Formats: C-alpha cells, sequence, structure tokens
RNA sequence: GUUACGGCGGUCCAUAGCGGCAGGGAAACGCCCGGUCCCAUCCCGAACCCGGAAGCUAAGCCUGCCAGCGCCGAUGAUACUACCCAUCCGGGUGGAAAAGUAGGACACCGCCGAACAC
RNA sequence: GGUUCCCUCAACCUGGACGGCAAUCAGGUGUUGAGUGUAAGUGCACAAGGGAGCUUGACUGCGAGACGGACAUGUCGAGCAG
RNA sequence: AGGUAGAGCUACUGGAUGGCCGAUGGGCCCCACAGGGUUACUGACGUCAGCCAAACUCCGAAUGCCGGUAAGUCCAAGAGU
C-alpha cells in the first residue's frame, strides 16, 4: 500500500489558479450588451467563450480543438491567433461588438496576449 | 539564472592520489583540482609525515 | 472560604432573583442532597459554616460535594457617608440561588446519620430547603 | 427476559396548546405524543394516576399497550417531563415499536453488597446504554461490591448483561469507584 | 474618594434608514454603519465611512450571497 | 514642531497652490512633488517654500 | 440523442463538508520532457513563461457504496412575553423559543463544448 | 497615500553545528484562534492582513439625491469637464 | 432590520465542582553522572459528568419601529400638514 504524503503540484497549481480567477471576477462581469471573454489555457489547447453572467448563458465559443485550427503548421501561439479570429467572427455574427476580457487567472502575455490581439485586429474592441 | 549575480562557473577535473579522475563542473577558475582522498581512498568507504617519521628514524 | 482567583469585572449589578433554576436541579454525585425552595444570595461564609456542620456529624467517613460557588461580588460603600461619589468597593461574594437548585451533596454509608447531618446544614442557610435523594 | 405490555387508555386530544394542556393536567391527565415509524404523530391523553403507577412498578423504560379509540398500539416510553419542584409529570413521549425491533435504551445500574470495612463506595455513572428487543429490556442492572479492597475502577464493560443485550456505551466508563474511606483530616481540607 | 469614570461620546444615529420594499431615489442613504455588517448588492455602493447608498431608483431589498448579508435595489416598472 | 505646515509653489509661475504637512526629521529637505497648477493649466513640479 | 467527459455560473451557499472502501483515460483535463526564442527567481526554468509528446492514470479530476465526525431538524411539551382578570398566591386569550427526540442527508439546477450515434 | 500583480497566517508534531521552549533551514497538520500605527466596538482569509514595480488624486471648476439635526455646526454621494 | 427575555457553551472570552489518565517538579532508593520503580506528594495535556456571566454568544422570541395595502370612524376625530 502506497500513501502519498503531500499535495501533487497539479493540485497546488489548480487551486491556486481558481483562487486568482475569483479575485479577478470580483470586478469583471458579463452582460448581454457587453459580454465577458473567458479564456482557458492548457498545455495543448486554448479555449474562449462569451458568457452572459446575468442569466449564466454562453453566447459563442471558439476553441483549438476544431479540425481547421489543428491544420495550422505553426507553434502554439500560431494556433492562438487562429482561435482569436474565429471568436471575433462569431462574436459579431451575434450582434456583439464590445466585450470585457477575462484572462482566467493566467498571466496576460504570450499565448493569452496573442489571442487577445488577434481578436482586437479582427473587430472586437476591449 | 540571472546574468551578473552569480560566481563564475566552469567545468573542472579532479585527480586523486589513487589515480582516479572525474569530469565535473565547479567554481574554481583554475580548471582542475587535485585531492589526496576520494571515495576510493578513505578507509571508511573501502573498509581497509608523523607516521613516516617514526617509521624511518626509529624503524 | 471559597473566593475566585480573579473576576474580569469587579463591580457588577445585582444578580436577578426571578424564575426557578434551569440546571443543577438534580443529584449527580452523592446519594443525598439539599434542594432550595426560595431565592437568596448564599454567601461563602454561610457555605463554609454549612459544610463544617456536615463534617462534625459524619466525623470520619463519607464524602461531601458543594455544587455552587460564590462568584458574584456585592459592594458596600464606606460607613456614615452621604449618598453619591461613586460606587463602593466589593466586600462579600455570593451565589445566586433559585428554587430547585441542589446546593450540597453527601455520600455516607447509613441513612439516618446522613439525613441528620444535612439538617444541621440547612439551619445555617437563609432559605427554606429540603433533603432529596437519587430516586424518582 | 420477557415483559408484558401495560394496558393504558389514551384519548385523542381535541385542542392543543399551553391553555389546553394546563386544563388537562388540572383534571388529572398527562399530554403525550405517539411518534415513531408511524410517521404521523398522535396527540393523546393519559390518566395521570394510572400512568404513574405503571412507571412505579416497571421503571422509566416501560412498555405500554394503548387503546386509541378501540385500536391497540405497542408503545415505548421515550422521555418524561418532570417539574423540578412539584415532581409532576408534565409531558411524555411515546415511541411506536413492534415485536423484534431493537431499541437503544438507558437502564439504571444498582450497587449491592458490603465491601471491605475500610473503604468508601462512590458510584459515578447512574445509567448505561444497551440495545435489546422491544419486550426484552431489563428493568435494572446489578453490580456487586463484595470483598472489593482499596482502589478498584469497576468498568462499564464488566457489567453482567443478560442474553440478547449489547452494551452501546463505550466499555471504559467508570461506573463504581471503590476508594479508601476519607479521614477527619481529608474531610477538612476538601472544600475550603 | 471620587469616581474616575463619567465620560461618554455622542450617539451617532447609526442604523438602517430605508427598510425592505421602501421606494428610494438615486444617491439616497440606505444603511449607516461602521464596518460591512451589510455588504453592497446590485445598484448599491459603499461610502468612505462604510455607508450604503442607492445607485439607481427602485425598491430596497435585503438578500444574502455567499454567506454575506447584502442590500439590493430592484427597479419599479413604469405604468 | 516636528510636523509643521508647508506651502508648495509652482516652479514656473511661483504660485502658492497647496499647503500640507511633513516631518522635518524624516524629510530634512524641501519637499519636491508634482501637482496640478490652475494658472498654468497642467501638472507642474511643485517645491516647498 | 448517449457518456465513469471538459469549461462557465446559481442556492437566503455544508441536506452540498471531512473521513473510509472499490474503480476510469474515447476527445479533453493532468502529471510529464526540455530550456533555442517572448518572459521569470528578493538564490533556484520549483514557481511564472515558452517549444513539445517517450511514460502514466500513481496523484489532481471524475464514478459507485458507506451515517464514524461535522451539517439540517420537526410534532408535542416547557421557558419567556403583549393585552386582560386578580387586595400581597396565581390565572385567561394570542404569539412562541434554546436544548433534546423521531428523523433527513455522501447535493440540486442552468448555458456552451467534446467523442460516438442519428 | 494611488494603482497593478503575486501570497496565507498563529499554534502544534518531526529532523537538523554551535542553538537552548523560543533566532535561520526542511517536511506534515493547520479556515482563522495570528495580524490590522494607536482605546474599544463593528469588520476584514474574497482579504481591509504579507511582498514587489511605477507613482503624487494628500487634485482644479462642480455636484442630482440624502443622513443628522432648537440654531450654529457635522456627514455620505453617483456623475460631468480640465 | 435587530440581539432584549429565555437559553446554551468541545461555539468564543472569562469564572468554576468532582472523577480518570499522565508529562513536568521534591525527590527517595539506582555507589557521583545519563542508566528503573516509589509516593499521606505538586500535578500540565487530554477526557467523562454537573454549572455561571450588564460590558460572553453557535442561538433566539413576544412587543415596539419603518413601508405598502384593504377597510373603519367620517351632519367627527373637532385629526394630520
Ligand atoms: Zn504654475
Amino acid at each position: 500500500a502506497h500513501k502519498p504524503v503531500g499535495q501533487n503540484i497539479s493540485e497546488v497549481r489548480r487551486n491556486a489558479r481558481l483562487r486568482r480567477h475569483a479575485r479577478l471576477r470580483k470586478k469583471v462581469a458579463g452582460t448581454a450588451e457587453v459580454p465577458r471573454l473567458v479564456v482557458n489555457r492548457s498545455a495543448r489547447h486554448i479555449h474562449v467563450q462569451l458568457v452572459n453572467d446575468l442569466n449564466g448563458t454562453t453566447l459563442a465559443a471558439a476553441s483549438s480543438i476544431e479540425a481547421d485550427v489543428r491544420a495550422i503548421d505553426g507553434d502554439k501561439k500560431a494556433h492562438s491567433v487562429r482561435v482569436g479570429q474565429l471568436i471575433a467572427e462569431r462574436a459579431k455574427a451575434a450582434g456583439v461588438e464590445t466585450v470585457v476580457f477575462d484572462r482566467g487567472g493566467y498571466t496576460y502575455g504570450g499565448r493569452i496576449a496573442a489571442l487577445a490581439d488577434a481578436a482586437r485586429e479582427a473587430g472586437l474592441k476591449f | 539564472m540571472k546574468t551578473g549575480i552569480h560566481p563564475e562557473y566552469v567545468d573542472t577535473t579532479v585527480q586523486c592520489g589513487c589515480g582516479h579522475s572525474f569530469t565535473t563542473r565547479s567554481t574554481k577558475q583554475s580548471g582542475t583540482i587535485v585531492v589526496e582522498v576520494c571515495s576510493q581512498c578513505h578507509p571508511f568507504y573501502t573498509g581497509k609525515g608523523r607516521v613516516a617519521r617514526f617509521e624511518k628514524r626509529y624503524g | 472560604m471559597l473566593i475566585p482567583r480573579k473576576v474580569k469585572h469587579r463591580k457588577q449589578h445585582h444578580p436577578e432573583q426571578r424564575g426557578i433554576a434551569s440546571g443543577g436541579t438534580s443529584v449527580s454525585f452523592g446519594d443525598y442532597g439539599i434542594q432550595a425552595l426560595e431565592h437568596a444570595y448564599i454567601t461563602n461564609r454561610q457555605i463554609e459554616s454549612a459544610r463544617i456542620a456536615i463534617n462534625r456529624h459524619i466525623k470520619r467517613g463519607g464524602k461531601v460535594w458543594i455544587n455552587i460557588f460564590p462568584d458574584r461580588p456585592l459592594t458596600k460603600k464606606p460607613a456614615e457617608t452621604r449618598m453619591g461619589s461613586g460606587k463602593g468597593s466589593p466586600e462579600w461574594w455570593v451565589a445566586n440561588v433559585k428554587p430547585g437548585r441542589v446546593l450540597f451533596e453527601l455520600s455516607y454509608p447509613d441513612e439516618k446519620t446522613a439525613r441528620d447531618a444535612l439538617t444541621r446544614a440547612i439551619h445555617k442557610l437563609p432559605i427554606k430547603a429540603r433533603i432529596v435523594t437519587r430516586e424518582e | 427476559t420477557a415483559n408484558i405490555p401495560n394496558k393504558l387508555t389514551a384519548n385523542v386530544r381535541t385542542r392543543t396548546g399551553k391553555g389546553a394542556s394546563r386544563q388537562a393536567r388540572r383534571d388529572g391527565k398527562v399530554p403525550a405524543v405517539l411518534y415513531g415509524h408511524g410517521t404521523d404523530p398522535q396527540h393523546l391523553e393519559l390518566n395521570a394516576r394510572d400512568f404513574a403507577a405503571v412507571l412505579r412498578s416497571h421503571g422509566t423504560n416501560a412498555i405500554l399497550t394503548l387503546d386509541i379509540e378501540g385500536t391497540e398500539q405497542l408503545a415505548l416510553t421515550k422521555a418524561l417531563d418532570v417539574h423540578p419542584i412539584r415532581r409532576n409529570i408534565q409531558h411524555a413521549d411515546l415511541l411506536v415499536v413492534q415485536r423484534g425491533e431493537k431499541v437503544t435504551v438507558e437502564v439504571t445500574v444498582l450497587v449491592e453488597g458490603d465491601a471491605t470495612p475500610g473503604t468508601l463506595v462512590t458510584q459515578d455513572a447512574n445509567t448505561i446504554e444497551i440495545e435489546a428487543e422491544a419486550l426484552s429490556i431489563p428493568e435494572q442492572l446489578t453490580v456487586s461490591v463484595e470483598g472489593v479492597e482499596a482502589g478498584t475502577q469497576i468498568t462499564a464493560g464488566q457489567i453482567s448483561l443478560p442474553e440478547g443485550v449489547n452494551l452501546i456505551s463505550d466499555p471504559e466508563l467508570l461506573v463504581v469507584n471503590v476508594v479508601e474511606a476519607p479521614s477527619a483530616e481529608a474531610l477538612e481540607e476538601e472544600g475550603a | 474618594s471620587s469616581s474616575r469614570n463619567g465620560r461618554d461620546s455622542a450617539a451617532q444615529r447609526l442604523g438602517v434608514k430605508r427598510f425592505g420594499g421602501q421606494v428610494v431615489k438615486a444617491g439616497e442613504i440606505l444603511v449607516r454603519q461602521r464596518g460591512t455588517h451589510f455588504h453592497p448588492g446590485v445598484n448599491v455602493g459603499r461610502g468612505g465611512d462604510d455607508t450604503l447608498f442607492a445607485l439607481a431608483p427602485g425598491a430596497v431589498e435585503f438578500g444574502a450571497k455567499r454567506g454575506r448579508k447584502t442590500v439590493n435595489i430592484v427597479p419599479v416598472a413604469r405604468p | 514642531d516636528v510636523r509643521p505646515k508647508i506651502t508648495l509653489a509652482c516652479e514656473v509661475c511661483k504660485h502658492r497652490n497647496y499647503i500640507t504637512k511633513k516631518n522635518r526629521r524624516n524629510d530634512p529637505d524641501r519637499l519636491e512633488i508634482k501637482k496640478f497648477c490652475p494658472n498654468c493649466g497642467t501638472h507642474q513640479p511643485h517645491k516647498e517654500s
């Protein structure tokens, strides 16, 4: 019988991110007029959503799991630009033109900053 | 590793009194050191001039 | 004489003398006990006089429990002074007793000497009281 | 161990409250409640003198068979409300039980015998918990202090229980603590 | 001798000014307090000295969110 | 006085726009700080008199 | 539409938690490999960041069963109380606890997305 | 003081040269018992508590609507422009 | 919206009764040191049972207060502003 003594770094990392995501969400919130752009990052992919916090409903969502994004022959940040452009097309196809950015806890920079600037040049303003 | 805050660090080479040699990295600017006791020399690992002064003049 | 080591507040209002006792209305340790039938402030001087009276009757054997403690101070202002200028310094410690409370207990091998011993203690207290046992 | 249920006549109350319960007591009655796995509590009334006679000769854990408007019902006495001063019985809880059911019950332990002449007996715990059949609850539990010398902690796990009765409380309670009898100097220093 | 006591300070008239269901204007004071015994809710702000005031006209409504007592302002629908 | 009252003046128009306090033991020198000068209409360096 | 699946939220925010036993890797979620580049350590690529895909569900995460601990908790009775009778005792109409008992309970609800099916 | 970002204490158990109950180091338990310049109270772990970078809003012209009030005083405030 | 009456306390801060266990101290004997048992001894920590508080609170009324609403009195309260 094996009995681990402490906490794996995965558990420490996970609870620390949710800790600093809630500290973020004490200010930003989603409304139908000005939705919220939630981004989730992993070691393989990146996800975005447009959430309306008034009733807890998701408007549009783009992700790196889509077949067309996988075909890109760049690095991880090259797929983040592709994912950012998809959400901007889907955001404006539902009448949304202004959003607020929810970085999800992660540091703003690198992959996250690549996605946001891809969705800024594509029409969304935030 | 920050740029200009750490001691200058270069690969070295240790040579013992039993003829053993290693290939390690340390902080010594010389590039090599010589030691008379190693893992192969000290009695506690192996289990095997004052001594010579009494063993030469007196026997 | 029983005296608390320290009380947080030295000069306190008078303990209220309304209602009947909520807890302590039963015998837990000994075989016999003294149950109160009136409200009063039982001073530590009366408690000491009332457990010595129990001691002098059972002599050697038996055990005595005291279920109340003089926690609450009553102040007295200095003699022959006009009213006013502060509140007096505490003098004697009392225990707020309500009807139904069990004050003393006793554990002695025979009944007549134990019931007689508790009666000597009742005559030292400023209230009506009775002797109770552990049975319903 | 087998018991015979005690017959009592219970009348269903019409009005409940503090005014109605006080009036019922003045007429020589005790309000009572019959809950349990019936899961629909009945607010009953019992004759004050007849109910207390059953308690006198059978103890607090008395099995009862009640007559509610012509229908019988096995009941157990769960708890009693007693005035501290008047020693009344202001209320009573009745729990519905059926034959063969196991119920956890507190029974009294009694001390008997005559120990060493130089010792004093001090019983610490008045009751211990058991778990017996509906009709197979002992009316008392007996321990013996005979020839017991000096300091001995009689323990709850050393009490001779009948068949079909299992101790529920932990087996390390201190029930009877025989001790050397205090002297005239031990009396004086204790309590000052 | 004498007494060393005898001081006190002016009562500050703290407390709930507008109660549940009571229609208020914008900027109107709802609760005066020291700490956040009551936290702000929707359309309610917290002042410099922890005063809760309405940010929009409506009706007062007390709630509870994540273990915290809150004060909320709900709109009144025009006829 | 340890904490005296000091007047901060614009370094362009020499107008005395603000008054505040400082500890002349922790800050033996004249306090230098930027504040809005209404006469100039923009944030300018203000230095203690 | 199906799932021992992944995000984002809610409940006058534990009936949802702690603990124990047995199980899962389809895509995802993770540990994991390395420090060329954006970036970083009051020292340290541990962390934050970046580029990947040899190993594993051992941990996080998720599923099922437990009532040992915490949690919720009546009916009835009592304490207390507004008004009213009552010459010092007390009572009537209305309201009604805290503790305890029978019990409940190893959560419930909504929007998107995956793999498969249609 | 302003803002942006990061963090979780006290106590207890175990192992360590001077070193001891208690200094610095390491692992575990630990949901607030520590801390908040300063009395007490109301709050604060979502931190208002600990750490770091830049900084001067410790502004100018104003201020719908309110609290409190013998009067004179006193207090809160969204929002507009520079 | 409250924290009074009541009640409750391993739910906090204090006070406090009796058992059980047993570190720490006087030690005694272990020839002086570390090396083990002993108490008419002192007894932490923990635990079982019974309690107390204007400046204690995990709880918690009846009244009173603020607002809405439907009526009542209405040739009068001889009301309110
Ligand atoms: Zn100027």
